[PDB]
């Protein structure tokens, strides 16, 4: 949603993402995504723990 | 003992660690960082062009 | 340059965990510090540190000095006056922590 927001559609390829849209993204959402691509690692090792 | 067990504290802050590279305010300052050689080189890369 | 990002940011943060044991145990600045500069170093070379190099070995419990420490050594050989550095085998390399 944030993604869309700044009119980028966020293409899985794995657990690995990247965003859809013109020229480069802004440095906040590619922040966001991969705070939430380490977030989803980290959550799937506290999940097996 | 008391040094002992606060240096299993402290043993255990690598986790700490881990989940602050995994926070939002560090990355965006990654990310801020890369941005700025990732426009550099780009820079260079279009005066060659 | 991210390296050093990481480590300076993982320092600010250990900064003010280490700031009350360096008031609490002061004569252990040596040692926390040194152990401060693992921590970081792991966060931005991100060796793992092991929690074998790095645990402090106390090595026998406190005494109250009443009854005073009174340690009677019938059988007195050099490993057990001087105590003995235990060796581990990895791939029969030896090493030790």
């Amino acid at each position: 949603r944030e993604a869309q927001e700044a009119g980028f559609a966020l293409s899985t390829n794995g657990e690995r993402l990247e965003l859809t849209g013109p020229g480069p993204v802004p440095a906040e959402l590619s922040a966001r995504l991969e705070e939430v691509t380490l977030g989803s690692l980290a959550a799937s090792a506290e999940l097996e723990v | 003992i008391h040094l002992a067990e606060a240096v299993e504290g402290l043993l255990l802050e690598v986790n700490r660690l881990d989940e602050l590279f995994r926070q939002g305010s560090f990355l965006r300052e990654k990310t801020q960082l890369e941005a700025r050689f990732k426009e550099a080189r780009e820079q260079q890369l279009e005066a060659l062009r | 340059a991210l390296r050093r990002l990481r480590r300076d940011w993982a320092l600010h943060y250990l900064n003010n965990r280490f700031e009350p044991l360096f008031q609490r145990f002061p004569q252990a600045r040596a040692y926390l510090e040194a152990l401060r500069a693992r921590l970081a170093r792991y966060a931005e070379t991100g060796e793992p540190l092991d929690p074998a190099q790095w645990r402090p070995n106390l090595l026998t419990s406190s005494s109250s000095g009443t009854p005073p420490p009174i340690v009677y050594e019938p059988y007195a050989t050099a490993p057990r006056l001087f105590g003995r550095l235990d060796y581990l085998v990895d791939r029969g390399v030896w090493s030790t922590n």
